């Protein structure tokens, strides 16, 4: 005792339209193309979302300044008809309250039974997000594509209704991720590119850095180590052309024993003071044991006490060195533990070449 | 006469002149020489960026002006 | 007058490695879903 015929709007800013912008066959070829291409497409989507938001705000303000209204849909769209005929044993509309919603929302291969399943389907949500991809057993599964209302996007694999497996993601701040997901968060190998230009290539767990990774920062220096719950903890090395710092880290802050290895680059071409150094096959590198220090109460793990040393001032951070330095093997930059370099404008340092 | 700065390969005698951008900390101009009576060299004007950036390091001068710093 | 090396007389703390950037908040980027049977 039911019938079926449906008409709807399909806005130009939705996952399906983002898909059609690519000259590929299916979703399995969309998420299969080069990652940087997917990044470009999702960034284009983000820019489109921002432009639409700005235009809507401006038009609303302008129409309100005259004291007048709009009473129209401010978003570009197209109308469509869905050729669907379904029968529902439920007598009143409320008895089909579930399946009705699917009709209003799912827009894929439906059925009077449960377990929405389709190799290609385009669903929409009450917040404005839109999904285009494969379904399996009432939830998202397989290759998919997601467009958030805020302009964030995702083109990877799904499982259990959440991101799972290989994936590429772009966030509204401009930060991107290419790697592996587990249950809607980062997990395993992943490369994240931050809005500042710093790249973290490493291991994640529960959506934060965890395990060994390499972090190239805006200052063009690579920080290695082993993060744990987001913060670099334990033995960590930091590198710059003629510098290397190997030391303990407590909640990302250095604290404890360390070793500074520095080369004298300023005077590599000025004449030497001793004729022993002129022909010696060892460079002018030093090495100093040292230690950093943190207020006592801090350094614990939250669940008063003095605060940690913040970035600009590092108030409370102390440094003690009271031994002599000693000779050391010459350093090179960048360290091969960091290649391939994921940013640009990184110099190259040695002793037979100096700074380049 | 401002003073003398000791370097590794040479030194800096520093004179502060007034010349008959031009205020704040650039009111004066500074000429340096390696030896008294040698050819002088005018130092550039100071910018708050490089003041703030030198306030974070601690270096010995090399006595050569066209040398890197950090 | 000033005669010297140019070095200040203060406790010197070398600059730590610069901060690491955080990521976007997950509470505002999360997959939605339709109702279950």
């Amino acid at each position: 005792q039911v019938a079926l015929m449906k008409l709807y709007k399909e806005y130009a800013d939705s996952a399906f339209n983002v898909f059609r912008g690519a000259g590929v066959d299916n979703v399995a070829a969309f998420i299969g193309q080069e990652p940087d291409t997917i990044i470009n497409q999702l960034k284009a989507y983000l820019e489109a979302t921002k432009k639409q938001k700005a235009a809507e705000a401006a038009a609303a303000a302008a129409a309100e300044e005259s004291g007048e209204e709009i009473t129209a849909d401010p978003k570009p769209h197209v109308w469509r008809f869905r050729a669907l005929g379904l029968n529902f044993g439920g007598d009143s509309l409320e008895a089909i309250e579930h399946d009705l919603k699917n009709l209003f929302a799912f827009d894929g291969d439906l059925a009077p039974g449960a377990a929405r399943d389709s190799d290609t389907s385009r669903s929409s949500f009450p917040n404005g997000d839109t999904y285009f991809g494969s379904y399996a057993d009432d939830v998202k599964h397989g290759p998919g594509l997601y467009a958030f209302a805020t302009g964030a996007g995702y083109a990877g694999e799904y499982a259990g209704g959440k991101r799972h497996g290989r994936g590429v993601m772009v966030f509204p701040d401009g930060g991107t991720y290419v790697g592996e997901f587990v249950a809607d968060k980062f997990e395993g190998q992943g490369q994240y590119r931050y809005p500042d230009g710093s790249v973290y290539t490493g291991s994640w767990a529960a959506g934060q850095k965890h395990g060994p990774g390499v972090y190239w920062d805006t200052a063009r220096g690579c920080l290695r180590g082993e993060w744990k719950k987001g913060l670099l903890v334990g033995k960590g090395t930091y590198e710059q052309p003629a510098l290397r710092f190997e030391g303990e880290f407590v909640r990302g802050m250095p604290a404890g024993t360390a070793t500074y290895t520095l080369t004298g680059h300023r005077t590599l071409d000025m004449p030497c003071f001793a004729a022993q150094h002129i022909q010696a096959e060892e460079g002018p590198t030093l090495a100093l044991p040292c230690a950093y220090g943190i207020p006592p109460g801090s350094g614990d793990e939250p669940q008063d006490k003095p605060p940690l040393p913040a970035h600009p001032k590092y108030e409370g951070l102390t440094f003690t060195a009271e031994q002599l330095p000693g000779a050391a093997p010459d350093t090179v930059f960048p360290p091969e533990e960091g290649k391939p370099v994921p940013i640009t404008a990184v110099p190259a340092f040695s002793v037979s070449t100096g700074l380049v | 006469f401002f003073g003398k700065f000791l370097g590794l390969y040479s030194d800096y005698f520093v004179f502060e002149v007034a010349f008959k951008p031009g205020k704040g900390a650039n009111k004066f101009t500074y000429l340096v020489c390696s030896s008294l009576g040698g050819p002088l060299t005018r130092l550039p004007d100071v910018t708050p960026a490089q003041v703030k950036a030198s306030r974070r390091i601690k270096k010995l001068l090399t006595g050569r002006l066209t040398s890197h710093v950090s | 007058v000033y005669v010297g090396w140019g070095v200040k007389n203060a406790p010197f703390v070398p600059l730590p490695p610069p901060p690491v950037a955080q990521e976007f908040a997950w509470g505002e980027v999360e997959t939605q879903e339709l109702e279950l049977k």
